[PDB]
C-alpha cells in the first residue's frame, strides 16, 4: 500500500525505496484494488517502471477485466510510458474481458498518437489479430468512422483489408453498411499505394454474395454509393438471391439513388431493368409491391416492361393490387396497364379489389376516364379457376357496400360456378343477412328466390 | 359438479354484454359514421 | 445552464441505456418526440449494442417505431444489426409482433441473415407464432426453405423445441 | 381446488359489467328514446 501513492506520484528513487519497503511490507507483485503495480504506467511513471523492471516485476496484469500493463496505459493518456514498454519485449497479444488487444483500444477510442508510438516498433505486435468476433483492427476503424486511425494503419503498419471476420464481412463491407463515407475514401485512394487496388476491393464477396455496392444501399447513404460507382462497380452484379442493387433500392423508395446510378452507367439499363431474380421479379415489380408511386413513374419513363409476368404469373398491376397499394394501381391504369391479365388461379384485378376491401366506385371511375371502358366491363363477369365471378367474392365475405356497386354497374346476378351455385346460394349459406335482402329487391329477384343448384 | 358454474359466466355476458354492444351502437348511430363495423355484414366468416 | 448542459441527454447509465432507451422501452409517445426535438442521438448503443429501435421493436411499441423512422436518420436505422447480428425485423418477428413486422416491410426493411445464419422466418418458427410465418411467406416466398449455418431448415427448428402448431403450418 | 377461480370471473362481471349496463342506459335517457329496452318490464321470462 506504500508504493501505491508512491509510484503514482514520486516515481523516482524514493518510491523505488518505498517499493523496496512495499516489497518489504508483504512482497512485490501484490494485489490491489486494480492490479499488481498497474498504477505506475497509468500515471506515466517511467523510472518507477524501470525500477520495477530492475526488480523484474510482472508484465501481465489481470485487473478484473484482464486489462494488461500495455492496455492500462493506452486506456489512459500514457504516450511516453508505452515507448519503454514496447522497447521491452512484452507480450502484445493478450485479450481483455471484452476481447480486445491493445491495438483494438487505440482505434476504438480514437487514440491517434498512441498508434504512432506503436508504429515505430511495428514488429513486436500483430495487426491481423482477432478481436471481438474476429474483427481485426481495421474493422473497428471502419465501423466507428475513425478516418485518421484508418489512415495510420494502412500506410505505416502495412495492412490491406483481405481478412474477413467470423461472419464473412470485409472492412469495405463494414464501412459501407454503417455509412462511413469518410473511411471509405482512404481505402479507395490511399489503399491503392500498397497492393490492394481499387478493382480488387470492389469485388469482395460477403457470406451472401454482397458486393460492397449491395452494402452501400443497406446503409441508405447517397454519398457512399457514388464512391463505389467512381471506382468502377457495375449495377448488374447479382447476390445469392440473384438481386441487383437496383432491386435493393426501389424496394426502399430511394428515388435519389436509382436515378443516380442510371446517370453514371447508362449502358446497364438494358442489362438490368429486365433482370428477374429469384421469385422472377423485375425492378418494376419491387417498386409496385411496396407502394412507391414515384419510382414506377420513373421506371416506365426509362422504358420498362409495364406488364411483364413473373413466378405465380402476376403483372405489376396484379402485384400492386394483392398488396392493397391503391395509390399505385390507379397510376398503372392511367399509364397503359393492359387490364386483361390473370394470375395462376385466373383471378383478375377485380377479384383483388373486392377481397382486399378496396373502394370500387373510384376504381371504375379511373377505367372510364382512361377510355378502356368502351367494352372492358366483361371482367365483371369473368370466372376464376373455381368458377367464382367477382360477385361471388362479394356475397361470400359480407361487403355490403361493394355489393351494390357490382349490381349498379350491371354484373350478372344468376351466374353459376362449377358446382352450379348462384351468389345467393353463397349468401344464404354463410348467413349474410343484408346481402340476401339487397339481392332480392333488385331486378331479377323474383327469378332467383327459389332456384336450385347441383345438389337440388 | 362445477359445470353449473360454467354457465353463470355466460348467463351475464350474453344478456348484459351482448345487449351492451347494442346500446353503444345506438349511440354512435346519431353522431358520426363508423367504418369498421357498418361495412361488413352479419354472419359467420368462412375462415 | 443550457449553454452546454444538454450533454445529459446522451448520457448512459450503468447498463449503457441513454434516456432515449427509457422512452422507447416504456411506451411514452409524447416524451419520445421531445427528446428527438431537442436533439438526442438516435443510433446510440448500449453495452449489448442495441439502438432504441431494437428496444421499440422488441416490446411491440407500434407508434414508437413509426415516429422513429420518419424522422431524420430513419433510413439509416431501418436495417441495422446488434451484438447478436439481428436487425429489428429479426427481433420483432421473433417476439411475434405482427403489426410491427407489417410496418417494417412496407418501409423497405431488407433481408439478410444474422450471425447464426437464420432469416426472419426461422426465428418466428422457433417461437410458436404462426401468425408471423403466414405474413412473411406471402410477401417473400423464397425464404421458407433455405438453411442456416448448421443446415437446419425452418422445420427442424420448430421441431427442436416442440411447437406442434407451427409444424402443421410449415408443412 | 380451482372452484375459487370460478368466482373471480363473476366478482367482476356482477359489479363492473352489471353497473356498466346502468351507466349507458343513463346516457341514452338524455338523448333519444330506445324502443327494445324500455318497453318490456324487469323480471324473469316464463319460457
Amino acid at each position: 500500500v506504500d508504493y501505491l501513492e508512491a509510484a503514482e506520484s514520486g516515481n523516482l528513487d524514493d518510491f523505488k525505496r518505498l517499493f523496496m519497503a512495499d516489497n518489504s511490507r508483504i512482497a512485490l507483485k501484490d494485489a490491489k484494488g486494480r492490479t499488481a503495480a498497474h498504477q505506475a504506467a497509468a500515471r506515466n511513471r517511467v523510472n518507477i517502471l524501470r525500477y520495477i523492471r530492475d526488480q523484474n516485476g510482472d508484465f501481465n496484469a489481470k485487473d478484473n477485466a484482464g486489462n494488461t500493463p500495455l492496455h492500462i496505459a493506452v486506456e489512459s493518456d500514457a504516450y511516453d510510458a508505452l515507448d519503454y514498454l514496447l522497447s521491452i519485449p512484452v507480450d502484445t497479444g493478450v485479450l481483455n474481458e471484452k476481447k480486445q488487444a491493445p491495438v483494438h483500444l487505440a482505434t476504438e477510442l480514437n487514440k491517434v498518437k498512441s498508434l504512432r508510438v506503436m508504429g515505430q516498433y511495428r514488429n513486436v505486435i500483430d495487426i491481423q489479430q482477432g478481436g471481438e468476433h474476429g474483427r481485426t483492427a481495421l474493422h473497428l476503424a471502419a465501423i466507428y468512422d475513425h478516418e485518421e486511425c484508418a489512415r495510420i494503419l494502412i500506410t505505416e503498419f502495412d495492412a490491406c483489408p483481405r481478412k474477413p471476420c467470423n461472419n464473412g464481412y470485409y472492412p469495405i463491407h463494414e464501412a459501407a453498411k454503417n455509412a462511413s463515407s469518410k473511411t471509405m475514401e482512404v481505402f479507395f485512394q490511399w489503399g491503392e499505394q500498397r497492393g490492394c487496388t481499387r478493382e480488387e476491393m470492389i469485388s469482395f464477396y460477403d457470406s451472401e454474395g454482397n458486393v460492397p455496392l449491395h452494402s452501400a444501399v443497406h446503409g441508405g447513404d447517397i454519398k457512399a454509393v457514388e464512391l463505389c460507382l467512381k471506382s468502377g462497380a457495375k449495377i448488374s452484379t447479382q447476390q445469392h438471391d440473384l438481386s441487383t442493387p437496383v432491386h435493393l433500392a426501389c424496394a426502399q423508395g430511394a428515388i435519389d439513388i436509382v436515378k443516380l446510378m442510371f446517370e453514371m452507367q447508362p449502358m446497364e439499363k438494358r442489362l438490368c431493368l429486365s433482370c428477374t431474380d429469384v421469385q422472377k421479379m423485375t425492378p418494376l415489380h419491387c417498386a409496385s409491391m411496396f407502394d412507391h408511386p414515384d419510382i414506377v413513374s420513373y421506371l416506365v419513363a426509362e422504358g420498362a416492361d409495364i406488364n411483364a409476368l413473373d413466378k405465380e404469373h402476376r403483372s405489376p398491376l396484379l402485384l400492386a393490387a394483392s398488396r392493397s397499394g391503391w395509390k399505385t394501381v390507379h397510376l398503372l391504369i392511367r399509364l397503359g396497364a393492359c387490364i386483361s391479365v390473370k394470375d395462376a388461379a385466373a383471378r383478375n384485378v377485380l377479384h383483388f379489389v373486392i377481397m382486399n376491401g378496396g373502394r370500387l366506385t373510384d376504381f371504375a371511375e379511373q377505367v372510364a376516364n382512361c377510355q378502356t371502358q368502351a367494352q372492358l366491363k366483361l371482367l365483371l363477369n369473368e370466372k376464376d379457376s373455381m368458377g367464382c365471378s367477382p360477385l361471388h367474392y362479394a356475397s361470400r365475405d359480407g361487403h355490403i357496400r361493394s355489393l351494390e356497386n357490382l349490381i349498379r354497374l350491371g354484373a350478372c346476378i344468376n351466374l353459376k360456378n362449377n358446382n352450379n351455385e348462384s351468389p345467393l346460394h353463397f349468401a344464404a349459406r354463410y348467413g349474410r343477412y343484408n346481402t340476401v335482402r339487397q339481392l332480392l329487391d333488385s331486378e331479377k329477384g323474383s327469378f332467383i328466390i327459389n332456384e336450385s343448384d347441383g345438389a337440388g | 359438479a362445477e359445470l353449473e358454474r360454467q354457465r353463470r359466466k355466460l348467463r351475464d355476458i350474453s344478456r348484459m354484454l351482448e345487449q351492451q354492444h347494442h346500446l353503444v351502437r345506438l349511440i354512435v348511430q346519431k353522431m358520426e359514421i363508423k367504418t369498421e363495423a357498418d361495412d361488413v355484414d352479419e354472419g359467420i366468416s368462412p375462415n | 445552464t443550457q449553454a452546454q448542459l444538454k450533454l445529459l441527454l446522451n448520457e448512459k447509465d450503468s447498463m449503457g441505456c441513454s434516456p432515449l432507451h427509457y422512452a422507447s422501452r416504456d411506451g411514452h409517445i409524447r416524451s419520445l418526440e421531445n427528446l428527438i426535438r431537442l436533439g438526442a442521438c438516435i443510433n446510440l448503443k448500449n453495452n449489448n449494442n442495441e439502438s432504441p429501435l431494437h428496444f421499440a421493436a422488441r416490446y411491440g411499441r407500434y407508434n414508437t417505431v413509426r415516429q422513429l423512422l420518419d424522422s431524420e436518420k430513419g433510413s439509416f436505422i431501418i436495417n441495422e444489426s446488434d451484438g447478436a447480428g439481428m436487425t429489428p425485423l429479426h427481433i420483432s418477428s421473433q417476439q411475434g409482433h405482427t403489426r410491427v413486422v407489417q410496418l417494417l416491410l412496407n418501409r423497405g426493411a431488407l433481408l439478410h441473415r444474422d450471425h447464426t445464419g437464420r432469416n426472419p422466418l426461422q426465428l418466428a418458427a422457433m417461437s410458436g407464432y404462426t401468425e408471423t410465418i403466414e405474413l412473411l411467406h406471402s410477401v417473400h416466398s423464397h425464404l421458407l426453405d433455405q438453411v442456416d449455418k448448421d443446415g437446419n431448415t425452418a422445420l427442424h427448428l420448430a421441431t427442436m423445441e416442440n411447437k406442434p402448431h407451427a409444424i402443421s403450418v410449415l408443412m
